[PDB]
Formats: structure tokens, sequence, C-alpha cells
């Protein structure tokens, strides 16, 4: 029964670490579009 | 908009396909209870003997 709780914490860290990893390559998804929002905003300032 | 609209599904598939999802602990849950509920009956018993 502890090997069993021991593997429970185990998998459950697991699925969190993957979780975290998730959740910062889709924040860099989302830094690029950004850039090319950002871009078009200065080009917008140029046409200005 | 659309990008983060297909981060959050596949957040929300992570959550079905991860391991640990609520079927899991719907699992454990139902089963376990069943233990401890048995186990309990066993219990008493014993500390009425």
């Amino acid at each position: 029964t502890q090997f069993g709780s021991t593997l429970q914490n185990i998998i459950e860290r697991q699925d969190a670490e993957a979780l975290n990893a998730l959740l910062q390559n889709q924040a860099a998804e989302l830094i690029l579009t950004n850039l090319s929002i950002q871009d078009k905003t200065i080009e917008e300032l140029d046409a200005e | 908009l659309k990008t983060q609209q297909e981060q959050t599904q596949s957040q929300l598939a992570f959550l079905q396909r991860k391991f640990s999802n609520q079927a899991l602990y719907n699992w454990l849950r139902g089963r376990l209870a069943a233990i401890y509920f048995q186990f309990y009956d066993l219990a008493v018993a014993r500390c009425l003997m």
C-alpha cells in the first residue's frame, strides 16, 4: 500500500510537470503573435 | 484570439488524456469507498468482540 500511494504521487507529479511544460510552451506562441502585432503597430505609426 | 482558443482546447484535451484525470479519481473513489465501508463493518465487529 505504501508503494501504491507513492506511485500515485509520482503520477500526479508527472502530470503536473507536463502541464507546466505545456503552459510555458503556449506562452511562447502568444508572445510571438504579439510581436507581429507590435510590428504592425509601428508600421501604422510610420504611415501616420 | 484563435490561437488562444486552440490553446484552451489543447488544455482541455490534456485534462482528459493525462492519467490523473477525473475518471481516475472517480474510479478510485468508488472503489475505495466500497473497501472502506466493508473494512468498517469488520472493524466494528472486532471492537465489539
